[PDB]
């Protein structure tokens, strides 16, 4: 139980890892691998019958599904982050929802004479290239900000979904007490 | 010397309730009969011999206690442990040193070293299921595995130090004179020198 | 292997191999836990000493992974996504480095 | 980098001290000098209790 | 059909040393007595029945040999194997196709793919621990596990091809016409995505000109590389769709036959 | 007869032997020996172990096609194939016999692919070391340049 | 770029070397089994077909 809780905490903390570090996938998928090792651990202990599923098995599969969804949504965030600005045009609804509406609600504050003729041509070309670079960087920053907002949304969603599921399973296990009477009336 | 160990086990035989003054025992032959011995796939019997022994105690000097002890000198066949245990350890030991030829800018040194460590950790399952779980002495395979584990760990430590040194910049550190003299001046003079200063 | 998790603090954030090292140490600890689980009975009278160390090490390695995530998050901030206040600059670039005898 | 150095000097001593305490509980674990607490007799061959 | 398998298992009983001419055996009832039968958590007995058989040989026409064979038709309860085997395999198979949505510039494609393979390999230990190991036939679990393994291997190989295409240098490699026509012209038509007078003065003049030409050449090289990146991005989209389709259809083609058979037969 | 799930009985001759009939041997002895020649049906090992091991061991050839840069993950692939081979070693250790008269084919194949993977890991390390050399640390060796870039394509 | 081209040439030749090694060794190891059929003995089958 305790290693599963720790793995779940790390799966939550994946979403705080910046995309530029190039480390989300390794963390999430090695968490999945550790859960696989723990499934191997439980194989020698759990009963073999098929009338019902043990609650510890339910918790293990819930954790596996949580880590799988963390992997999937980390892939989504990385796809948004590394999106090439010139091959993608950001739709206007994406701009609205993920740059104007959601960031306020998630508390994400975005801050804010041959020689002379050849000289003029070269300088103007360099300035135009740098202006194009600036526009490209602005679109790239817009995509990266969308990725960051989506990452924060997924972080909060995972906190809520982990808390609710863990509380439900743990309270179901905790309040399963033995019978007060050896022969209860049914 | 496991798995190259030699074991001398015997079988002590004697009359439980009769002493030598009522029942005397003598071996049929100097050696055990091995004519119908089925071949062993794990051991070879180098030597075998049966010895009679007589013990007399001062309390009862006229009642000797007899036994016949057959001993067998057995040499383990080590091919199974060579193939399954020693060769993978040798491969991991060889892979340990290759990180120091990787460039730091590859961003794969820690991947290599840590994956070798993880392979050794998984291999510990094989070794502990195969190695004898006794504390009389350290088996030789156990010594070799501890050697490999300790030195991959040392490689990981030193690789972290090397990466830290590689990433240094004047905005964070300043080169001391002794580091420059030791590593840039003296050592390359006694090296291949293909790498320019 | 458990003590090996402490080297991540000395790894630079530009190497991009910090959380990988820490989570791999966690995986190795899990393998050791699997190894130990076959060798003792599942009694509740006490936690074994090796079990106590393994739980303590797993918790510490998890905390180290969280710390590495936070350190990388701080490292990869830029003016276009975060604002670096003067208080943070004063605390983390002047006072703490000289207290800690950093270069 | 500063946060990393502080976390090093905070986390490594905790790990070392915790490991040392946990393993020192076991290193100095020995059975009692007598087989039965409260009974001073050693139940050894040397200390025969003659009638 | 394991774990959805049905097993007909018999128990032949007879007098070992007495023949039918001196000792006759007859069933007490047409079925075995299951009144005191304890419920099984792994099997359900659909049918049970006891048949008497008499066999006479031409050498001994006057001495028939009698036996009573009780047979039990048993159906396995598959919930344990569904929960512990099939669901992790389904999760790994679903994760296999996600690499084709992961950009190459992330530098984590091989991390994801190879680590999914590692997780599947570690889960193979669980597979061997749980299901029985026999060579009479390939079980349904075995077929699904092998399908997942081949799925992961194919994903890794195609991911390596995609990465190689992404990193094609425009100098060493030149674009075939067929690649341009297939991937830049034809395929994107069906893609509904966001896709697409002192010496020193003269030296200074030549320096500014050289800088301008250097930026120009860099721009052309970057555009040529971006064409390859676009190609690899088109392959990634198609491969994501194809792999998600193959996952679903492989799962169905593996299980739905036996599932439909059991549903139709109650 | 219901055939064993793993073993097929091909031959089963019987022989009546007599020996120790000599004067020195004394009273003669006899016995009956039946020789069950049984063939293993290897389907389980083929589906579950050999085919996955072969594919995972073939994956290291893909490392030769990845770029020799930071984001190539060429060493990632090779060493993780070695790790998977170690997992397969643990798997195979539970099945093989534990005698030392000869090495089984499964173990021989696993050790061979592990050696090949180690050699490919060394090869990838060397290729990376050659590829990411820069003039700030290394001087251009002309012998290797001529051997690889000029002589090799003309020889090919 | 010259260094990268050298590395690429090494990776190209080494691919074919490794492929030949892997294929030849695996083929020999498994052909050892392919020639290990039950010998043609002078007896009838244990079970009539
Ligand atoms: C651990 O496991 C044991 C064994 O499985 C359980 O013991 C059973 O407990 C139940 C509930 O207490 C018992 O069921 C009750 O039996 C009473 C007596 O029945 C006997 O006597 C009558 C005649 O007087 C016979 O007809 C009958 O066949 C028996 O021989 C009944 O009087 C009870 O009925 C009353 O309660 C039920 C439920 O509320 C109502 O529906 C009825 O209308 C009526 O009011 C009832 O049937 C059962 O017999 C026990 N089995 C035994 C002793 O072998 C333990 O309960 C279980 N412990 C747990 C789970 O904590
Ligand atoms: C594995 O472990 C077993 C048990 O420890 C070892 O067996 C011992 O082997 C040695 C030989 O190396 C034995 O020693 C020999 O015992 C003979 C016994 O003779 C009988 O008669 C005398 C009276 O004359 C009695 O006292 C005795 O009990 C017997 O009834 C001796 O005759 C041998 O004599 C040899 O040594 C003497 C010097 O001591 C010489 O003068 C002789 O010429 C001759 O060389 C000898 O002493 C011993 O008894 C065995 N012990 C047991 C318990 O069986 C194996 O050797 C060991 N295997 C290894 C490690 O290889
Ligand atoms: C390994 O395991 C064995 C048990 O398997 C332990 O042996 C036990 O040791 C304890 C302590 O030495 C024994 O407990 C003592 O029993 C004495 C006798 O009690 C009997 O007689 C009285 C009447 O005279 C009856 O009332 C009683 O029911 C018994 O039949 C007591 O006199 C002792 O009193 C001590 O404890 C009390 C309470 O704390 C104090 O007030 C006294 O002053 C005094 O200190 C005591 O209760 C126990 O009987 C042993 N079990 C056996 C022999 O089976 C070994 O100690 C243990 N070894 C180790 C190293 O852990
Ligand atoms: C699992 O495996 C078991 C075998 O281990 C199968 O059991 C068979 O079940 C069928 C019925 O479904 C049995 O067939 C019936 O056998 C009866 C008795 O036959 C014996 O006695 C007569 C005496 O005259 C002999 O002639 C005969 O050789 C046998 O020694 C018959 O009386 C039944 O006849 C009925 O069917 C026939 C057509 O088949 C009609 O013509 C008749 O009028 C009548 O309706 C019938 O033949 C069979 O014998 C069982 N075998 C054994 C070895 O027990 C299970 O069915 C199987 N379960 C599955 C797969 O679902
Ligand atoms: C051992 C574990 C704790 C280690 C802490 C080490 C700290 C070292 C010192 C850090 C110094 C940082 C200085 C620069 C920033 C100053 C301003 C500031 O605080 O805001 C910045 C945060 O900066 C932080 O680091 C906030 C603290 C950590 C947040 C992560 C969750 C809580 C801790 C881990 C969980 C503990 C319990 C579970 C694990 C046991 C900017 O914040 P934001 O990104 O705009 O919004 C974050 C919102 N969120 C938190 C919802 C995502
Ligand atoms: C700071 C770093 C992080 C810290 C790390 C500390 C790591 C453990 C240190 C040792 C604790 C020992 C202990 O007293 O545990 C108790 C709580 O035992 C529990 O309940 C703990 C396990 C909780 C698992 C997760 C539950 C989630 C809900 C149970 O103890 P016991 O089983 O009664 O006896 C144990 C043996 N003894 C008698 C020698 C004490
Ligand atoms: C771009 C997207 C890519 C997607 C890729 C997806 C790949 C999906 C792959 C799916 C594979 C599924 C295999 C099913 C096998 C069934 C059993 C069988 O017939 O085997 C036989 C032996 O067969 C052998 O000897 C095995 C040979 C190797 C098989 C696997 C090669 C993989 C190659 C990879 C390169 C046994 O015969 P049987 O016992 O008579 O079998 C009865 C079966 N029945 C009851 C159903 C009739
Ligand atoms: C055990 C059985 C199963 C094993 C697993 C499956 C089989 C796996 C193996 C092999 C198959 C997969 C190969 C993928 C190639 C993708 C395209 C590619 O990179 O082409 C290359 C040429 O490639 C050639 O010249 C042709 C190679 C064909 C190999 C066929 C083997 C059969 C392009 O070369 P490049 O432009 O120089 O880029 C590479 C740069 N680098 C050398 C620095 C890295
Ligand atoms: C946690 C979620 C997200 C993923 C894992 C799903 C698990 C918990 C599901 C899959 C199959 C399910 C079981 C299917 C059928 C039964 C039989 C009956 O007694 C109701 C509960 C029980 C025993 C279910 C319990 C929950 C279960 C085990
Ligand atoms: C950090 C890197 C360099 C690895 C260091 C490994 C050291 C700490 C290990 C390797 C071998 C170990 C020794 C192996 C066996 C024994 C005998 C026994 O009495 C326990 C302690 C002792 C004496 C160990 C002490 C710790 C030890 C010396
Ligand atoms: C390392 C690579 C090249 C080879 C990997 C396979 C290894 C395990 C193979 C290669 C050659 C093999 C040996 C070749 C011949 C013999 C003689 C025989 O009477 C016993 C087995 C023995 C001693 C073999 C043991 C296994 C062996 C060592
Ligand atoms: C794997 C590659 C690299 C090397 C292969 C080498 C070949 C020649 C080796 C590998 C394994 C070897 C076999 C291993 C074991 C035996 C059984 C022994 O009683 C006779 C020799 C025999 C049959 C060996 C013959 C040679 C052999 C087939």
């Amino acid at each position: 139980i305790a290693p599963c809780i720790l793995i779940t905490l790390l799966a939550i903390f994946v979403f705080y890892l910046p995309p530029d570090a190039g480390e989300k996938m390794g963390l999430s998928i090695f968490a999945l691998l550790t859960l696989t090792v723990f499934l191997l651990l439980l194989a020698d202990k759990v009963p073999e019958t098929s009338l019902s599923v043990p609650i510890i098995i339910k918790y293990l599969m819930f954790t596996m599904v949580l880590v799988t969804f963390s992997v999937i949504l980390s892939v989504v965030v990385l796809n948004l982050h590394h999106r090439s600005p010139h091959t993608h045009q950001m739709p206007l609804w994406v701009r609205q929802i993920f740059i104007h509406k959601l960031p306020l609600y998630l508390r994400l504050k975005r801050p804010k004479l041959p020689e002379l003729r050849e000289v003029v041509s070269s300088i103007s070309y360099i300035a135009r290239q740098l202006q194009e670079q600036e526009d490209h960087d602005a679109l790239k920053e817009d995509w990266q900000f969308v990725a960051m907002v989506v990452d924060r949304l997924f972080l909060w969603t995972f906190i809520i979904f982990t808390s609710v599921g863990t509380l439900v399973i743990f309270l179901d296990a905790t309040y399963h007490l033995p019978p007060p009477d050896p022969f209860p009336s049914r | 010397h496991f798995p190259f160990d030699e074991q001398n086990c015997s079988m002590k035989l004697g009359t439980w309730t009769y002493d030598g003054s009522v029942v005397a025992i003598n071996p049929e032959s100097d050696q055990p009969d091995l004519s119908n011995f089925m071949e062993s796939g794990e051991w070879v019997i180098k030597e075998s011999r049966g010895w009679k022994h007589s013990v007399t105690y001062s309390c009862c000097p006229d009642t000797p206690y007899l036994d016949i002890t057959y001993h067998f000198v057995m040499q383990r066949l080590p091919l199974y442990f060579i193939v399954n245990v020693i060769i993978p350890c040798l491969l991991f030991s060889f892979l340990t040193g290759l990180v120091f030829y990787l460039p730091t800018d590859s961003g794969e040194k820690m991947t290599l070293s840590i994956s070798v460590l993880l392979s050794l950790t998984v291999f510990l399952l094989v070794i502990v299921e195969l190695i004898p779980s006794t504390s009389s002495a350290v088996p030789l395979i156990g010594k070799y595995m501890l050697f490999t584990m300790v030195f991959v760990i040392a490689s990981i430590i030193i690789t972290v130090i090397v990466i830290n040194t590689h990433h240094r910049s004047p905005s964070t550190h300043v080169m001391p004179n002794w580091v420059r003299k030791v590593f840039i001046d003296t050592i390359p003079n006694i090296m291949f020198f293909s790498t320019m200063k | 292997i458990s003590f090996m998790v402490n080297l991540v603090f000395y790894l630079p954030a530009d190497s991009g191999e910090k959380t990988s090292v820490a989570i791999s140490v966690l995986l190795a600890q899990s393998v050791f836990l699997l190894l130990i689980s076959k060798r003792l009975p599942a009694t509740s009278m006490a936690i074994p000493l090796i079990g106590k160390f393994l739980l303590f090490g797993m918790v510490l390695v998890t905390m180290v992974v969280v710390i590495c995530v936070i350190v990388l998050n701080i490292h990869f901030r830029t003016p276009s996504t975060h604002v670096l206040s003067e208080g943070v600059k004063k605390l983390f670039l002047e006072t703490l480095p000289e207290l800690l005898h950093m270069s | 980098r500063t946060v990393d150095r502080l976390c090093l000097f905070v986390v490594t001593p905790v790990m070392v001290v915790g490991t040392a305490w946990i393993f020192l509980q076991g290193v100095y674990n020995q059975p009692p000098p007598q087989p039965f607490p409260g009974d001073p007799y050693s139940y050894n061959v040397q200390d025969k209790r003659f009638i | 059909h394991f774990p959805f398998d049905e097993q007909n298992c018999s128990m032949k009983l007879g007098t070992w040393t007495y023949d039918g001419s001196v000792v006759a055996i007859n069933p007490e009832s047409d079925q075995p007595d299951l009144s005191n039968f304890m419920e099984s958590g792994e099997w359900v007995i659909k049918e049970s029945r006891g048949w008497k058989h008499s066999v006479t040989y031409s050498c001994c026409p006057d001495t028939p040999y009698l036996d009573i064979t009780y047979h039990f038709v048993m159906q396995r309860l598959p919930l344990y194997f569904i929960v512990n085997v099939i669901i992790p395999c389904l999760l790994f198979s679903f994760l296999t196709g996600l690499v084709f949505y992961l950009p190459t510039d992330s530098g984590e494609k091989m991390t994801l793919s190879i680590s999914v393979l590692l997780s599947l390999t570690v889960f193979l230990l669980v597979i061997v621990e749980l299901i029985p190991s026999t060579s009479s036939a390939v079980p349904l679990i075995g077929k699904y596990m092998l399908f997942t393994m081949v799925f992961v291997i194919a994903s890794i190989i195609i991911t390596v091809i995609v990465i190689n295409t992404h990193h094609r240098s425009p100098s060493t490699h030149v674009m075939p016409n067929w690649v341009r026509k297939v991937f830049i012209d034809t395929i994107p038509n069906i893609m509904f995505f966001s896709t697409m007078k002192h010496p020193e003065v003269k030296s200074a003049i030549e320096g500014i000109k050289y800088i301008a030409e250097t930026m120009k050449s860099d721009q052309e090289s970057n555009n040529a590389a971006a064409e390859w990146k676009y190609v690899a991005m088109v392959m990634d989209h198609i491969l994501l769709g194809v792999f998600m389709l193959v996952c679903i259809i492989g799962t169905l083609a593996v299980f739905a036959g036996r599932l439909i058979e059991l549903n139709q037969q109650g | 007869y219901t055939e064993n799930g793993e073993w097929a009985i091909d031959f089963c001759p019987g022989v009546i032997r007599r020996h120790h009939g000599g004067a020195t041997d004394g009273p003669g002895e006899t016995d009956v020996i039946y020789s069950l020649i049984i063939r293993r049906k290897p389907l389980f090992y083929v589906i579950n172990i050999i085919v996955p091991c072969v594919l995972i061991s073939g994956l290291v050839l893909l490392a030769y096609f990845l770029p020799a840069q930071a984001g190539g993950q060429k060493c990632t692939v090779s060493i993780n194939v070695l790790l998977a081979q170690t997992v397969f070693l643990f798997l195979i250790a539970q099945k093989i016999p534990e005698t030392s008269l000869s090495v089984p084919l499964l173990g021989r194949f696993l050790i061979f692919v592990m050696v090949v993977a180690t050699l490919i890991v060394m090869n990838c390390v060397i290729v990376l070391n050659v590829s990411q050399r820069t003039p700030t640390t290394h001087a251009m060796s002309p012998r290797l340049r001529h051997v690889l870039l000029e002589l090799l394509p003309r020889l090919l | 770029s010259d260094w990268v081209r050298m590395g690429n040439a090494l990776d190209n030749i080494c691919f074919w070397a490794a492929l030949v090694l892997f294929s030849v060794g695996s083929s020999l190891i498994f052909l050892g089994a392919y020639f290990n059929r039950v010998p043609d003995l002078p007896y009838a089958p244990c079970i009539q077909p």
